């Protein structure tokens, strides 16, 4: 089976360099022209570089060129793609791409394989654990409380509740970019109205990269 | 750069409904437009590599057809792992340019959002910030509209939202909105509102607090 | 083994042929080649072969075989060649220097010119720089001789597509001709087109 296994990403200065790497296996890797497509946390997908055979022909759309440069290594079966001048706007997913058709021309062809993906994030922000507040609940059958886990970089954050013992009615938000280049998320339950006081509920925030463990319990607010 | 749309950007269907999804290219593509699958959190996988071409190992639902500028992909037969984002993709010049995606999600019974109202921790607003957070919970289907007043004077780039996949049990979305300002601007106001409009809510509805108060 | 036909019939004796700028390109795999169909002079006009001899095609493998179609004035088949530095060789279809194929022309008189003018066959004359070998530029955006966004009908905004107007009574080199170019590859891979 066809493998393209990609490496390389990472966090990087507006202004730095970076260089990726795909190595492949499954295929006669000089028969195929090799394709980076890169998609934005959230978006769509947006074709960035080609490679033919031979590495003679290389195109690069608008976006990248003059600063990404793009090459193949025969003996190594591995495809590169150097970034230089990276800017935020270049921070997504990048992909690995095979075309389907061994030629040494690039057009009129398909992706028939993709690579799993290498994250590339362009930030100027310095790694920060992320603070969480609880969001209590109120005072009608159901009641909804959660935790807001504010100001971390970079991404993920994994939340649970209760060490994993609550599951049901849980529901985790997608982070948003905040215009202060910190990621914020909120994590909520749905629980009986009748279990608060009585019941504890506990959000388990884990934020790897600052290496940040909090436990912080929601209780019913004092009033 | 060839501009290639889809119509229409979302699509709710069941199980053994026929789907017909269109792109269409601002120029001549011929036949080189390509169609992808993707699920969330996972790669794209191709589908139909030249308008009409099958690939190895795709159910045979699943089916292309069209030239020029005009194409369309086809599903007989939904299936439960047929519900994924699909693009679709010229290869007739370079820069290759995709389609926006169309989503294709389950059909369910209209059901209105819960609202809840969330007014800053006392823990936070010494911190010297205040984060207001409003949540739209189980609500069929995705398209909501979420409004902030502050003192009846409405709010506008100061807030983000975000919105959970389609739960896997009761097929519906959750939505938190996350209204965002300085201590001092929150000191400055007293009434607090979120403002839902959605398919299910005959009237939009409206959860709101008053700074210093209880809940 | 594989006892399939190439489709050469329906490439040179198809119906409709495209511009120059926007040539087409088709692929050519799994079958036999039978190159007899092309031997007949007296229809076509000009057959040259770069890095194979026309007469020994029949006992050759390829990994895939590719046939160019498009249409050019006559004076301008000349440029379809290796080498070559006119307007259709620059800006509309390149060939590689260590070209390994063969291109074939014939005059469509006939079929492409008519007495009140055929203008449906468009050449790219304005382009800033050449092609690579086997580019292929389909766009139509207004053309600045110094390179900046262009918004006719402004000055200095001009169009880069040019028609050709092919008459039935005129000069030879002034008539019409259809052009295939014929691609051979061979790849690392399996050879898939052979002769008989
Ligand atoms: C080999 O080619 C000749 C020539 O084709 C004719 O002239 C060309 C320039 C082009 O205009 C063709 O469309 C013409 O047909 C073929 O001989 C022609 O045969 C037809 C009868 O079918 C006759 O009316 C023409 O006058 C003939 N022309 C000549 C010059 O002899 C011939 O059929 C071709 N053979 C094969 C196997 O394709």
């Amino acid at each position: 089976e066809v493998q393209l296994v990609e490496s390389g990403g990472g966090v990087v200065q507006p202004g730095g360099s970076l260089r990726l790497s795909c190595a492949v296996s499954g295929f006669t890797f000089d028969d195929y022209a090799m394709h980076w497509v890169r998609q934005a946390p959230g978006k769509g997908l947006d074709w960035v570089s080609l490679i033919s055979g031979d590495g003679s022909y290389t195109y690069y759309a608008d976006s990248v060129k003059g600063r990404f440069t793009i090459s193949r290594d025969s003996s190594k079966n591995s495809l590169y793609l150097q970034m230089n001048s990276l800017r935020t706007e270049d921070t997504a997913l990048y992909y690995c791409a095979k075309a389907q058709t061994p030629t040494l021309w690039w057009l009129q062809d398909a992706f028939d394989i993709w690579g799993q993906g290498t994250m590339v994030t362009v930030s100027s922000a310095s790694t920060k654990g992320p603070s969480v507040f609880p969001l209590a609940p109120s005072s009608g059958g159901t009641a909804a409380l959660g935790c807001l886990v504010k100001d971390y970089f970079p991404e993920p954050v994994t939340v649970s509740w209760n060490s994993g013992a609550l599951t049901s009615g849980v529901h985790t938000f997608p982070a948003v970019l905040q215009s202060s280049g910190l990621y914020s998320l909120s994590s909520v339950v749905t629980v009986p109205s009748s279990s608060l006081g009585t019941q504890t509920y506990i959000c388990n925030v884990n934020h790897k990269p600052s290496n940040t463990k909090v436990d912080k319990r929601v209780e019913p607010k004092s009033c | 750069d060839i501009q290639m749309t889809q119509s229409p950007s979302s699509l709710s269907a069941s199980v053994g409904d026929r789907v017909t999804i269109t792109c269409r290219a601002s120029q001549s593509i011929s036949n080189y437009l390509n169609w992808y699958q993707q699920k969330p959190g996972k790669a794209p996988k191709l589908l139909i590599y030249v308008a009409s071409s099958l690939q190895s190992g795709v159910p045979s639902r699943f089916s292309g057809s069209g030239s020029g500028t005009d194409f369309t992909l086809t599903i007989s037969s939904l299936q439960p792992e047929d519900f994924a984002t699909y693009y679709c993709q010229q290869s007739y010049s370079t820069p290759f340019t995709f389609g926006p995606g169309t989503k294709v999600d389950i059909k369910r019974t209209v059901a209105a959002p819960s609202v809840f109202i969330f007014p800053p921790s006392d823990e936070q607003l010494k911190s010297g910030t205040a984060s207001v957070v409003c949540l739209l919970n189980n609500f069929y289907p995705r398209e909501a509209k979420v409004q902030w007043k502050v003192d009846n004077a409405l709010q506008s780039g100061n807030s983000q939202e975000s919105v959970t996949e389609q739960d896997s049990k009761d097929s519906t979305y959750s939505l938190s909105s996350t209204l965002t300002l300085s201590k001092a601007d929150y000191e400055k106001h007293k009434v607090y509102a979120c403002e839902v409009t959605h398919q299910g809510l005959s009237s939009p509805v409206t959860k709101s607090f008053n700074r210093g108060e209880c809940s | 083994n594989i006892t399939n036909l190439c489709p050469f019939g329906e490439v040179f004796n198809a119906t409709k042929f495209p511009s120059v700028y926007a040539w087409e390109r088709k692929k050519i795999s799994n079958c036999v080649a039978d190159y007899s169909v092309l031997y007949n002079s007296t229809f076509f006009s000009t057959f040259k072969c770069y890095g194979v001899s026309a007469t020994k095609l029949n006992d050759l493998c390829f990994s895939n075989v590719y046939a160019d179609s498009f249409v050019v004035k006559g004076d301008d088949v000349r440029q379809i060649a290796p080498g070559q530095t006119g307007v259709i060789a620059d800006y509309n279809y390149k060939l590689p220097d260590d070209f390994m194929g063969c291109v074939l022309a014939w005059n469509t008189r006939n079929i492409d010119a008519t007495s009140t003018g055929n203008y449906n066959y468009k050449y790219r004359y304005l382009r800033h720089g050449k092609l690579r070998p086997f580019e292929r530029d389909i766009s139509n955006v207004p053309f600045s001789p110094d390179g900046k966004p262009c918004t006719p009908p402004a000055l200095n905004c001009y169009w880069p597509l040019n028609d050709y107007g092919f008459y039935t009574t005129t000069g030879i080199g002034y008539q019409p001709y259809r052009v295939v170019v014929l691609s051979f590859e061979l790849l690392n891979a399996p050879a898939t087109v052979c002769g008989p």
